């Protein structure tokens, strides 16, 4: 390597290895000068202190900076020294990295900081060493998220009012509508739950209430969520990505039954599908999402953890499996035998792995009882597994949503002081027409623009 | 390089050089500026208005041969040509800054965006009330100025047969 | 401000766009000491330290 040069006379001597078989012209060493060493313990001062180093240790990289001439723009003359304006502490590793080949990132220092020493200096943050190169990899991933919400989003017609659509708590009417179009999922859940009740549509008392008003109730609602879809479908940004998103599956999953359901009566009475659209009346429940604040971290929250519960699922099923197949074998033998099945090991097994317990189904012979104890607890163990890694990411989320909020207050707070400081230049540009050496030429500047555009400036 | 660059690419001295090196790179460390650099320092120097077109002609004119972003000789080449150096020099850097496309005669449109990035930065806190019209009127003499027929080299003549620029040419050859 | 204080002369290259689309009695530069950044570093001690 270019570092070791120290060592390259030393290579000179290997020659003697290969001498007695070289045989050719031997064009000389070419022109080598200071046969005796006269390196030179040359000095950097930086920002105060000085650090020496020998002319060859700073010279072994010249890809960088600090090697060929470029240094030199640096160099102090009058003094006899390198007086660089750079922080003297990060140079310090530098040198240390000059010297070893090898550089390390100390743990406390900001990140910002120690990577425009780096780019200053000219080098490659890719030649951290593994020990280090760990945490500056977790550091550069924080200060990237933290500089992704530092700049994720900002607020800025017929589409106007879509901001103010999709940001309710920006105008009254926009927040109305938010307001009423949640009153209405919840009073058409509220009416589906009265209706299941025997008091409204049950026949409680044949003899005489019945009311098919409810039969209304739905339909209503439901072409009142349709407009502001249909609003959505007008003020879209995008046509098919609206679409594709989850927030659209869910509204027309939500919106369809009640159509689907007109169109089957239309035309045939098929069995077991008017259930079916009962069952899915329901979903103004998952239509709440817009609502429901921590629906959304909650969603997000499950689609981060799908490897985990990718798993979880696979190890509960193989458990069900072993458990179920291993009751069954050792209880078909009892009088009752509730046991008739492998699937009626399985409600067994999934009633006993949360700890649940009925009492309705449970062995009769001793292997039965300590299989199904062991059961118990491997299912105890397998579903409190990926529970941790579930609500760390939940909090996880909740945390970066609180701290993006205030990150969002501090750009805010921050716009107004650069603001501050434009109307501070402003004023003191002002006061000097009315009335530092760099304002001199500042203001000279100023006044050569006024004078180019012949336009006096005003308070 | 700075060790054979006295004078050979630059007319400044040996102080002065390295005085800008050493501003530039604090600015910007990596040894390269771009465009948004001169966006932001544009900006800076004057805080009365919207500083984004004519930063960007400034540094098309600095951005030889369309790279996208000078290193340090180019620009201070630049900067002694246009600080340090001789008459021919400064038209030719002005004609270059003036020609945004590469075609021999300097058209209307070229003007407009000329005069309106000379324009905006007053913003709407000025004395006159600048509106559409003033670039109009000085396009207008501009171009009367210029040659009747639909020429750089009159261009030239005009700026050298008028005093009041000239005197408006050492304004900063002297100092710094 | 002049927190680009350093960048001074590249300004006044600026300036230079703008000769031949100026109307002014042209005031001139107000002078100054010196034109020129020849100010030396200066060597401030804190508790010892330099």
């Amino acid at each position: 390597a270019a570092g070791v040069a120290a060592w390259l006379p030393f290579a000179r001597a290997a020659a003697i290895g290969w001498m007695p078989v070289a045989s050719g012209p031997m064009p000389a060493p070419p022109r080598q000068e200071r046969k005796r060493t006269q390196d030179a313990l040359i000095v950097l001062n930086v920002s105060g202190t000085r650090f020496q180093t020998w002319q060859d240790t700073l010279e072994r990289y010249p890809d960088t900076l600090l090697g060929s001439s470029e240094r030199d723009f640096f160099y102090h003359p009058e003094t006899q020294q390198y007086f660089f304006d750079r922080d003297p502490d990060i140079f310090r590793h530098i040198l240390n990295f000059y010297r070893t080949g090898k550089l390390h990132y100390p743990r406390h220092e900001c990140i910002s900081a120690y990577d425009e020493e780096l780019a200053f200096f000219g080098l490659i943050p890719e030649i951290i060493g593994d020990c280090c190169y760990e945490e500056y990899k977790d550091r550069r991933r924080e200060n990237a998220e933290r500089l992704q919400d530092d700049a994720d989003t900002d607020t800025a017609a017929r589409q106007r009012v879509w901001r103010a659509f999709e940001n309710p708590h920006t105008s009254t009417m926009a927040l109305v509508f938010y307001y009423v179009t949640g009153f209405f999922i919840a009073v058409s859940v509220i009416a589906n739950v009265v209706e299941t009740v025997p008091c409204g549509s049950s026949p409680g008392h044949i003899k005489e209430r019945y009311a098919v008003a409810f039969f209304c109730l739905d339909t209503a609602c439901v072409m009142i969520f349709t407009v502001e879809y249909l609003l959505r479908l007008a003020a879209a940004p995008s046509r098919y990505r609206f679409v594709r998103s989850v927030m659209s599956i869910i509204d027309v999953v939500a919106i369809l039954p009640y159509y689907i359901g007109l169109v089957m009566t239309d035309n045939e009475d098929v069995s077991g599908a008017f259930v079916t659209l009962r069952v899915f009346r329901v979903f103004r429940i998952f239509k709440f999402s817009r609502h429901s604040q921590g629906l959304r971290i909650l969603g997000y929250t499950l689609k981060s953890c799908a490897s985990e519960l990718g798993f979880l699922l696979f190890s509960l099923t193989m458990a069900i499996i072993i458990f179920a197949t291993v009751m069954f074998y050792a209880e078909k033998g009892s009088s009752a035998s509730k046991f008739t099945s492998i699937p009626a090991a399985f409600w067994y097994t999934i009633v006993t792995m949360t700890t649940l317990g009925y009492g309705d189904m449970v062995p009769k012979t001793i292997a039965g009882k300590i299989f199904g104890s062991i059961c118990s607890l491997s299912g105890v163990l397998v579903i409190a597994l990926p529970v941790p890694v579930i609500v760390s990411n939940f909090s996880r989320i909740y945390h970066q949503n609180q701290r993006a909020d205030k990150r969002r207050a501090q750009k805010k707070a921050r716009l107004a002081r650069i603001r501050a400081a434009k109307s501070g230049s402003a004023n003191a540009y002002m006061q000097s027409k009315r009335s530092s050496s760099f304002e001199t030429q500042h203001h000279h500047l100023l006044h050569c623009l006024e004078k180019t555009t012949n336009h006096e400036f005003v308070d | 390089e700075g060790l054979e660059q006295l004078e050979a690419q630059t007319n400044f001295t040996k102080r002065e050089l390295q005085v800008l090196y050493r501003g530039f790179k604090n600015e910007c460390p990596s040894g390269v500026v771009n465009e948004d650099t001169f966006k932001q320092i544009y900006a800076q120097f004057f805080p009365h208005g919207d500083a984004s077109t004519y930063a960007h002609y400034l540094f098309n004119a600095f951005d030889t041969t369309q790279t996208g972003s000078v290193k340090f000789e180019d620009f201070v080449t630049a900067l002694s040509i246009l600080l340090r150096g001789t008459v021919h020099e400064k038209l030719r850097w002005t004609f270059n800054l003036y020609d945004i496309n590469k075609d021999g005669y300097i058209n209307k449109e070229e003007m407009m965006d000329i005069v309106k990035a000379i324009y905006d930065m007053m913003g709407k806190y000025t004395y006159p009330v600048l509106k559409e019209d003033t670039p109009r009127q000085h396009v207008d003499v501009f171009f009367q100025k210029m040659d009747k027929n639909k020429t750089l080299d009159e261009f030239l003549e005009s700026c050298q047969e008028d005093d009041n620029i000239m005197r408006s040419l050492q304004l900063f050859q002297n100092v710094m």
